[PDB]
RNA sequence: GUUUACCAAAAACAUCACCUCUAGCAUUACUAGUAUUAGAGGCAAUGCCUGCCCAGUGACACCAGUUUAACGGCCGCGGUAUU
RNA sequence: AGAGUUAAAUUAUAACUAAGCUGUAAAAAGCCCUAGUUAAAAUAAAAUAACCCACGAAAGUGACUCUAAUAAUCCUGACACACGAUAGCUAGGACCCAAACUGGGAUUAGAUACCCCACUAUGCCUAGCCCUAAACCCAAAUAGUUACAUAACAAAACUA
């Protein structure tokens, strides 16, 4: 988790001249201290697009969108951590996540280098969609578990029979 | 007008619900027998699986849980 | 101006009122507030009798406190003002001077709706 | 798990669970505790349930009235669908 | 979605005063620990504005305040994922008022109804289930056209 410091002097007021010469009070009213949450979000967005990107000027690029969306997503994550039962934002969260993952699937198919970079930088891990979405239910889960166990046992026993065969034929051939 | 169809369905459903109320514990017994049958067939399936794989006993530490007979 | 504290105080003499206003303002600056102004709307008879702190009140003094505060703290201030026995009733509002007036360009008249029904000849 | 040591070991008892009642509190029990506690009992884990009755008898309410997961109760005779 | 708040009622509860009060097309039963006025927490519900047509994907949402907040540089898309009115279920808390059930009173040939009174599950809060509605604006989603042209009725006809 990052920390956009309480004194950080919100985004629109950073580039106006002679700001630091102003007295403590006005400097404090323009601080992230007296700010909204949306201000901290503007700041976080800027900082991230500068850290991660190449050309922070293009909003139109796939990667730029992926960054913005990632900021939004993290914010919803926070909101959902405070409000458990809010269904509206659980929808927003999951939905938005899917959008991001779609744009990712798109980057990975067009520009691979940048995709790789972004995945590393944002901590996003891209997984391939399985073929065959099916609901795993009690019967299938249990039966599959058994079948895997039966498999491991069978090949383990084949290995033991081969160790016995090797030992026997070797001790025979020697004398 | 179209209500005639709706009236038919209305009556059918009503009748049927009444029926389930009367026949309730018979139905109960039957569903329970069916769940037993289900659990058994599931067991047979698994047993057939490890046996056609050549093994004699079920693999080490296999209890074959009761999924259907699960307490309601 | 950011927040507007509407304060309705128990109707009292000069020193006690000045006292309450003082400790209230202090309490505000303690939660991290910057107080822009203090206004006095005078004392009136209340719109209706307000029961607070085991007292039924008829009259009261009215005050506005415009201030800047971190979003977090409003709840805190509210709590404080709730347990003050000299406050008849607190309220905290986004300051009316933050919202700016868009221009009514006029009333665009609405024509009677048409083609609601078909051209059928009854 | 318990029981008739010396004719009965059990389907009896207890029991987790579920339920009723009774208590607002201090230096020997309960308890150096305080109603999510402590006593008096019923019934027997779990699951689906636990229907109707306060007239009698109790017990609360010192009389009215309330109580059945308190003691306990929970019906007939005649005539009818060709039979 | 959170947290905080309460104007109008209403009620526990007293204080006076009155013998009745309630209830219907009409009565009975009920209540007189009742009624009118003067005081009043909690609970629940949110006149007027609204002749408005906003927000939300839908279900839904119209007392006040604040915090957080309404995906996608926007084609379609599941049996996958997340929701989903009322009722209902489990556990704890609330209870003004309403009210399936049930018990009284009428009605009636009967009346296990409509009408009257009383009271419960339930409606409320917390947490978890349940996953259905005439969930219908009975009109799929996205882009368009007003050309050809009336089965009937209804919300006019059509293209991809
Ligand atoms: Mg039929
Ligand atoms: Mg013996
Ligand atoms: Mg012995
Ligand atoms: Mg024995
Ligand atoms: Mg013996
Ligand atoms: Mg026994
Ligand atoms: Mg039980
Ligand atoms: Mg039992
Ligand atoms: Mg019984
Ligand atoms: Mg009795
Ligand atoms: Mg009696
Ligand atoms: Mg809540
Ligand atoms: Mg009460
Ligand atoms: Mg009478
Ligand atoms: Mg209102
Ligand atoms: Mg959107
Ligand atoms: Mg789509
Ligand atoms: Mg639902
Ligand atoms: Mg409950
Ligand atoms: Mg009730
Ligand atoms: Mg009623
Ligand atoms: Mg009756
Ligand atoms: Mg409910
Ligand atoms: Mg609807
Ligand atoms: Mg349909
Ligand atoms: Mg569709």
């Amino acid at each position: 988790q990052d920390d956009p410091p309480p004194s950080m002097l919100l985004l629109d007021y950073q580039n106006v001249p002679g700001i630091h010469k102003v007295d403590d009070v006005v400097k404090r009213l323009l601080s992230l201290e007296m700010a909204n949450q949306k201000e901290k979000l503007k700041i976080k967005k800027m900082q991230l697009m500068n850290k991660v990107l190449e050309n922070p000027e293009d909003t139109s690029s796939l990667e730029a969108r992926i960054v913005a969306l990632t900021v939004k997503i993290r914010n919803y994550e926070e909101h959902m951590q405070k409000h458990r039962k809010d269904k509206a934002h659980k929808r927003f969260l999951l939905m938005s996540i899917d959008q991001r993952k779609k744009m990712l699937k798109n980057l990975r198919e067009t520009n691979y280098a940048v995709f790789e970079k972004i995945c590393k930088e944002l901590g996003i891990e891209y997984t391939f969609p399985p073929p065959y979405h099916r609901k795993a239910h009690r019967r299938w889960v249990t039966k599959k578990a058994l079948c895997t166990q039966v498999f491991r046992e069978v090949q383990k026993l084949k290995k033991q029979k081969r160790a016995l065969r090797a030992a026997a034929v070797a001790a025979h051939k020697q004398g | 007008k179209n209500i005639l169809k709706i009236r038919r369905r209305k009556m059918n459903h009503h009748k049927y619900r009444k029926l389930v109320k009367r026949t309730r514990f018979l139905r109960r017994k039957v569903r329970e027998g069916r769940l037993r049958q289900k659990q058994v067939k599931f067991e047979r399936d698994l047993k057939r699986i490890w046996q056609k794989a050549g093994l004699k006993e079920a693999p080490a530490g296999w209890q074959t849980p009761k999924i259907y007979l699960k307490n309601q | 101006p950011r927040y507007e504290l509407a304060l309705i105080l128990k109707a009292m003499q000069r020193p006690e009122t000045a006292a309450a206003l003082k400790r209230t303002l202090e309490a505000l600056m303690d939660r991290g507030a910057v107080v822009r102004n203090l206004e006095n709307l005078g004392e009136r008879m209340l719109p209706y009798k307000i029961s607070a702190h085991n007292q039924r009140h008829s009259r009261g003094g009215y005050f506005l406190v415009d201030f800047y505060a971190p979003a977090t703290t409003v709840e805190s201030m509210m709590e404080h003002l709730s347990r003050d026995i000299d406050v008849i009733r607190p309220n905290i509002v986004k300051h009316p001077l933050t919202q700016e007036v868009k221009e009514c360009e006029g009333i665009v008249p609405v024509p009677l709706e048409e083609k609601l029904y078909s051209t059928k000849k009854r």
